[PDB]
RNA sequence: CACAUGUUCC
RNA sequence: AAAUUCUUGGACCGGCGCAAGACGGACCAGAGCGAAAGCAUUUGCCAAGAAUGUUUUCAUUAAUCAAGAACGAAAGUCGGAGGUUCGAAGACGAUCAGAUACCGUCGUAGUUCCGACCAUAAACGAUGCCGACUGGCGAUGCGGCGGCGUUAUUCCCAUGACCCGCCGGGCAGCUUCCGGGAAACCAAAGUCUUUGGGUUCCGGGGGGAGUAUGGUUGCAAAGCUGAAACUUAAAGGAAUUGA
């Protein structure tokens, strides 16, 4: 039976998109069907934040970031735990979790 | 609803209710027809007569202040061309194409759109039959219609 | 393109019947319409009609009642002799007290029973109770 | 909702719906009694007239080709006229 | 603006008068009847500059024609090649004033 | 007889005496008779027209180029074979120029070349069919064709 | 079995029925 | 190229920005709206480097002297607010002579 | 009426040289007999008199080409090159 | 990093 | 996890360059275009196209179509060019009872460009094409219309960028007892036992079998049409509860 109205991609009026390949593996997935992740995420994260700051030469220097656009397979997501499955009902909300930490 | 094309498209002209004379018009019938016999002496088809006389002329509808309508004023006076223009267009259309696909043979998609003139051209090279207004033995022949321009 | 002109005004009454319209609106205006409609009100089926006879094909405007049930059409117009009108009401309308079959013959069109007073057939338009 | 006005259509929107979808097929064009401060004639343009309009003589251009309604040359005056 | 011009081509060719060909085109420039001159670019260059010398003693205008003389004869609306064309009278074209 | 390529005869002015120089030029592709055909160092950059390499752009297609610098061409003047510019060196008066072969080599900016490629080419890509063919080709050339294993 | 190797097979085996018929002739 | 034989390749970039009271999430440009932004923007960078040599222009890198005119240039085009110019590459020297570097070291 | 099937000038080679090798001449045998229009006068007068050259029957004008095609594909993209980088030098 | 398979009736 | 592999003959790494061939990230979206396949660096040229606007022209010129014809992913074939990366086959090192697989190092064909074949895909919206009617709701693409106002050229009208609405269709989404369906679900999959708007293609339990044979195309691979003998009482679809 169908699982999902758009079966599981962004595909609308296209019928064929570009595909890329996946972090992990070399997964050749579709664009529109990959799990996208966009992570701003600093260098370093809680130790090494604070000794660095004082051992730098210049002072209030703020560290820059790293940015790292994730692609995703369906299998690597899942399990890396990046998205989970759900119910029935479940999987029609869209809506992407609450972002407060 | 296009039967060359997938679109659906509804954008056309509406005539108002009232067939009357304008009553800011003062051009007589045979003033807009000697305006129509100049406009079609310096060459130039009726869908364009029309165009402009509306622009510049102030006409609503030249079928409302005269007898009859502008093909049919240039067909009394033999000033008609020798073949109708929605053919011409498609004829002169059909020749940019080939003209076009003789230097670029690598496109299918212009490739592909000739046929369409020619399927179109077809359409009204046999309507024209039934009308009485191209010979019975007419056809179109694409390497000499580029003498026609 | 529009084939029938009476099966689409047929139809869109009957849509506006099941969802219970006060009045409803027909793009195109026909003589076999105009007669279709003058068959059914005489027979207070439907709602007072009009028609707005523009510079085109008019736009009619049909009152409503709630006495409408269906309102069908039989396409093509197949001749309808006197031998098995019988058996065209029998498989089309719901019972022999009520329902109407209208066809057209050459006195004009009207529905079977008038059809039967005149003895005259032809070919059927539609059906309707 | 159910029972509607069919016979006797509001003026608000008559002129909201589409020219072709009315009730009564009306235009939305129209013409305009325009007047150029070059000159003292007074010329009849089409509302989409889409052409270039020029005065008597030569002297301004009157009208641009748009998309839609014709864009009036800056300064001159029009009276919207009807039949 | 290529277009323009076959569109006025078209014109003369069915009211104004015109002749066609090199010889025959070259009388009439030395009549002085020919206002105008269209040459192809595939024509001699010894004919090229001789048409440029005749019409610039009778004063007469020279529009050298963007192609060739295959397209020239079918925007003539003719089925041959043509080299040289005077314009004799325009007639009801505006080719001269442009 | 015996060559592929197409020659041209060039013919010259002695700027010194009353003379008209003829010469057998390798002709290339695109050259037609009654055309002038420049040589020279100030000579512009067009098909059939021989210059110092040093003055030419970068990627200039070219033929008969000399490997010494007066040797009237000596290199790339088979039938459908060219040369390619690949770096310009102003000092010690030197540019990279490849050959047909593939290999890349240092030459002198001084020596010249006819631009474009020779006329002729594609020579090779159609079979000989039968050995009268070969036969004849050789016999025009060199006794070297029978061979036994 | 899957579909895919079924047809496969199928090829495989309908080519060599024809170099057995091939040879005959 | 500057009026010496310093040959520079420039690279700059633009971003369409999200109006103050715009309600609307796209905030996209159109494809002739960009060409229009463009041709505008190339031809700053040969208004600033024709007229001198390398002195000035580097001395136009260290602000954004060069970004800025473009960012305030296409306002009537498309209100974009980010733009630099993100890269400058050598692409041919002249012969190098001693001579020049010293006025370019006091 | 249609005399071969699928062979045509090649057809004077009978059932020598294999079906393949007459295949591949088939399309070179054609071109090299065939005329061209000519870029002078624009009579089509484009005939192969020896390898390399194409002479014009109404000019009297030899013109070096390719050895079966009047213009080989190579050609014409020098041709397109070298008047590129001919306006490149003195813009 | 491997976890291959175990005749039938209710 | 190791090994196959390179390495004092200097591997790996850093810097400056050079050359080659691929590819076009982030911008990139339930966005746009195209009949479909499909289409993403800048610029120029050529021809084409939908929608909008139109008081412009003709006046039924229209809808679906067997025969026929054009295009047609990838893989594959034939000639050349080039072959960076990846990579069928194959070689080697691991794992296992065995790997002839999954893992790792190489790597032919191929993957890249041009000219010809090939006409097959889960070529899907698993939903033929034209016409009408049947609830709303917020978006979005284009074009047009109207309107307070903020903001640029600056010197504002008008044009740009926003904001508030309306119109046509363009891709969609949300919502509900319209209605339908076996249900999943569907603004069409509704307007159907109250059964008829028009026109093509196609199916009759499951296998045999898309097989044999015959015909036809193709260089080949294979493409189109296409059985019977015989065997079988189920196969299958949606949904519920356990395991
Ligand atoms: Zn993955
Ligand atoms: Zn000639």
């Amino acid at each position: 039976t169908k699982k999902r109205r758009n079966n599981g991609r962004a595909k609308k009026g296209r019928g064929h998109v570009q595909p890329i390949r996946c972090t992990n593996c070399a997964r050749c997935v579709p664009k529109d069907k990959a799990i996208k992740k966009f992570v701003i995420r600093n260098i370093v994260e809680a130790a090494a934040v604070r000794d660095i700051s004082e051992a730098s030469v210049f002072d209030a220097y703020v560290l820059p970031k790293l940015y790292v656009k994730l692609h995703y397979c369906v299998s690597c997501a899942i399990h890396s735990k990046v998205v989970r499955n759900r119910s029935r009902e479940a999987r029609k909300d869209r809506t992407p979790p609450p972002r407060f930490r | 609803g296009r039967m060359h094309a997938p679109g659906k498209g509804l954008s056309q002209s509406a005539l108002p209710y009232r067939r009357s004379v304008p009553t800011w018009l003062k051009l007589t019938s045979d003033d807009v027809k000697e305006q129509i016999y100049k406009l079609a002496k310096k060459g130039l088809t009726p869908s364009q007569i029309g165009v402009i006389l509306r622009d510049s002329h102030g006409v609503a509808q030249v079928r409302f202040v005269t007898g009859n309508k502008i093909l049919r004023i240039l067909k009394s006076k033999g000033l008609a061309p020798d073949l109708p223009e929605d053919l011409y267009h498609l004829i002169k259309k059909a020749v940019a194409v080939r003209k076009h696909l003789e230097r670029n043979r690598k496109d299918k998609d212009a490739k592909f759109r000739l046929i369409l003139i020619e399927s179109r051209i077809h359409r009204l090279a046999r309507y024209y039959k039934t009308k009485r207004v191209l010979p019975p033995n007419w056809k179109y022949e694409s390497s000499t219609a580029s003498a026609l321009v | 393109v529009r084939m029938n002109v009476l099966a689409d005004a047929l139809k869109s009454i009957n849509n506006a019947e099941k969802r219970g319209k006060r009045q409803v609106l027909i793009r195109p205006c026909s003589k076999v319409i105009v007669r279709f409609l003058t068959v059914m009100m005489k027979h207070g089926y439907i709602g007072e009609f009009e028609i707005i006879d523009d510079h085109r094909a008019g736009k009619i405007v049909v009152n409503l009642t709630g006495r409408l049930n269906k309102c069908g059409v039989i396409s093509p117009r197949f001749d309808v002799q006197l031998k098995d009108l019988e058996k065209w009401q029998n498989n089309l309308l719901p019972s022999r007290q009520f329902g109407f079959i209208v066809l057209t013959t050459s006195a004009g069109i009207m529905d079977h029973e008038e059809a039967r007073r005149k003895h005259t057939g032809g070919k059927i338009l539609g059906f309707f109770f | 909702p159910l029972a509607k006005d069919l016979l006797h259509p509001s003026p608000e929107e008559e002129k909201r719906k589409h020219k072709k979808k009315r009730l009564v097929q009306s235009p939305n064009s129209y013409f305009m009694d325009v007047k150029c401060p070059g000159c003292y004639k007074i010329t009849t343009v089409f509302s989409h007239a889409q052409t270039v309009v020029l005065c008597v003589g030569c002297s301004t251009v009157l009208c641009q080709p748009t998309g839609g309604k014709a864009r009036l040359t800056e300064g001159c005056s029009f009276r919207r006229k009807q039949h | 603006s290529l277009e323009s011009i076959n569109s006025r081509l078209q014109l003369v060719m069915k009211s104004g008068k015109y002749v066609l060909g090199y010889k025959q085109s070259l009388k009439m420039i030395r009549q002085g009847k020919a206002k105008l001159v269209i040459l192809a670019n595939n024509c001699p260059a010894l004919r090229k500059s001789e048409i440029e010398y005749y019409a610039m003693l009778a004063k007469t205008g020279v529009h050298h024609y963007s192609g060739n003389n295959i397209e020239l004869g079918t925007a003539c609306g003719k089925y041959y090649r043509v080299c040289t064309l005077s314009i004799i009278d325009p007639g009801d074209s505006d080719i001269i004033r442009s | 007889p015996g060559r592929g390529a197409p020659l041209a005869k060039v013919v010259f002015r002695d700027p010194y005496r009353f003379k008209k120089r003829t010469e057998l030029f390798i002709a290339a592709e695109g050259i037609h008779t009654g055309q002038f055909v420049y040589c020279g160092k100030k000579a512009q950059l067009n098909i059939g027209n021989v210059l110092p390499v040093g003055t030419m752009p970068e990627g200039t297609i070219v033929c008969c180029l000399e490997e010494k610098p007066g040797d009237r061409g000596k290199l790339a003047r088979a039938s459908g074979n060219y040369a390619t510019v690949i770096s310009h060196n102003p000092e010690t008066k030197k540019t990279r120029v490849k050959l047909p072969s593939g290999s890349k080599k240092v030459i002198s900016s001084a020596n010249r070349a006819v631009v474009g490629v020779v006329a002729g080419g594609g020579r090779i890509d159609k079979p000989i069919l039968k050995a009268g063919r070969a036969y004849h080709k050789y016999k025009a050339k060199r006794n070297c064709w029978p061979r036994v294993r | 079995m899957r579909a895919k190797w079924r047809k496969k097979r199928m090829r495989r085996l309908k080519r060599k029925r024809r170099k057995m018929r091939q040879r005959s002739k | 190229k500057t009026t010496d034989g310093y040959l520079l390749r420039l690279f700059c970039v633009g971003f369409t920005k999200k109006r103050n009271n715009q309600i609307r999430k796209t905030s996209y440009a159109q494809h002739q709206q960009v060409r229009q932004i463009r041709k505008k923007m190339m031809e700053i960078m040969t208004r600033e480097v024709q007229t001198n040599d390398l002195k000035e222009v580097v001395n136009k890198l260290i602000p954004d002297s060069i970004g800025k005119d473009i960012e305030k240039a296409c306002q009537s085009i498309y209100p974009l607010h980010d733009v630099f110019v993100r890269k400058v590459k050598m692409l041919k020297k002249p012969k190098f002579e001693l001579g020049k570097l010293m006025e370019l070291h006091g | 009426a249609k005399r071969t099937k699928k062979v045509g000038i090649v057809g004077k080679y009978g059932t020598r040289y294999g079906a393949s090798l007459r295949k591949m001449v088939k399309k070179i045998e054609i071109s090299q007999h065939a005329k061209y229009t000519c870029s002078f006068c624009g009579k089509t007068k484009m005939k192969r008199r020896a390898v390399g050259i194409w002479h014009c029957g109404s000019c009297m004008k030899t013109v070096a080409g390719g050895a079966w095609t009047y213009n080989t594909t190579s050609a014409v993209t020098v041709k397109s090159a070298i008047r590129r980088l001919k306006e490149l030098k003195d813009q």
